[PDB]
DNA sequence: GAAGCCACATCCTCTG
DNA sequence: CAGAGGATGTGGCTTC
């Protein structure tokens, strides 16, 4: 089973999820042993490719992301200058400074896919 | 830094370079950072005398020195029988920040 | 080899021991199991998660799913967790869409593996 | 003071 | 055989 039966419940009951429901402190974890300049380019070119590695500093939780099903509503570099805007533990769920390679982010329960996925059973 | 309190190699080794009376066993080789190795196994012996490590030889002390490469303390003069040199332009990034 | 639970009950992985040395040949290599049928060829990477140094350095961190069992030639933990502190290492499966199982209290990464003090 | 560091120790290996 | 190097125990020394 790709997902848990009570998909909505686990998100609204697990300390793990609710601890990441609020806007938390995140940062780019890619190529840590590389100069700030190289890390800046790698992270931007990759975002344009629709992928990256971002982790919630506070909690310690890392993630490899894929902004797809090039996109628009998944990777927008226009909503603000100098920055840019999956199934986690059987739960369908859904900005970084282009200079500091850090920022804020959070998780959001995916009602849509939760249904589509749950329907595949 | 903990080079102060507890004894090092590079901190120790250079008690013998600067001191005229220990040239029996080593010497500065030139204007630029370089150093010769006179008795390769009397060297190691005294580093045992200090470290309280009587088993010590060149092979042992030497390995320790070859670590320094990746950390940019010192480097090898290629092909020369027992001669390396100190990187100071890096000892001060290794003893202070930026 | 022996297995342990996950935070996604669709996947399981090795019993990575309590406390080990920074960058060692692991005492038991890393197996990662696919219960859900996965195309044998899909990639799996891990990322060491901890409130302190939130992305640690790892080696042979990427592996290939084969016979529904992704194995890591030899994973090695370089970036230390700290005193009393372990890794909640993340586990990615490269698919459309990819999926992850968090894994709290995985392993304590210090410079000495636990010598008789 | 065990729990993390540290900077060699001691080791056996290649490979020029 | 020297010389770079992985692996793994060792002992002194700061830090919780």
């Amino acid at each position: 089973p790709r997902v848990v039966p009570d998909q909505r419940s686990k998100f609204e009951n697990e300390e793990f999820f609710r601890k990441l429901s609020r806007e938390c402190e995140i940062k780019y974890t890619g190529f840590r042993d590389r100069p700030h300049e190289e890390r800046q380019a790698r992270f931007q070119n990759a975002c344009r490719d629709g992928r990256s590695e971002i982790a919630f500093v506070a909690t310690g939780t890392n993630l490899s992301l894929q902004f797809f099903p090039p996109s628009r509503e998944y990777v927008d570099l226009e909503r603000e200058a100098g920055k840019v805007y999956m199934i986690l533990n059987g739960v369908c769920v859904i900005w970084i400074d282009l200079q500091r390679l850090d920022g804020m982010g959070c998780l959001e329960f995916d009602e849509e896919r939760a249904q589509q996925e749950d329907a595949l059973a | 830094m903990p080079g102060s309190g507890q004894i090092q190699l590079w901190q120790f080794l250079l008690e013998l370079l600067s001191d005229s009376a220990n040239a029996s066993c080593i010497t500065w080789e030139g204007t630029n950072g370089e150093f010769k190795m006179t008795d390769p196994d009397e060297v190691a012996r005294r580093w045992g005398e200090r470290k309280s490590k009587p088993n010590m030889n060149y092979d042992k002390l030497s390995r320790a020195l070859r670590y320094y490469y990746d950390k940019n303390i010192m480097t090898k003069v290629h092909g020369k029988r027992y001669a390396y040199k100190f990187d100071f332009h890096g000892i001060a990034q290794a003893l202070q920040p930026h | 080899a022996e297995l342990v639970r996950t935070d996604s009950p669709n996947f399981l992985c090795s019993v990575l021991p309590s406390h080990w040395r920074c960058n060692k040949t692991l005492p038991v290599a890393f197996k990662v199991v696919a219960l859900g049928e996965v195309p044998d060829g899909t990639v799996v990477t891990v990322m060491a998660g901890n409130d302190e140094n939130y992305s640690a350095e790892l080696r042979n961190a990427s592996a290939v799913m084969k016979n529904q069992v992704a194995r890591f030639n030899d994973l090695r933990f370089v970036g230390r967790s700290g005193r009393g502190k372990s890794f909640t290492l993340t586990i990615t499966v490269f698919t459309n869409p990819p999926q992850v199982a968090t894994y709290h209290r995985a392993i304590k990464v210090t410079v000495d593996g636990p010598r008789e003090p």
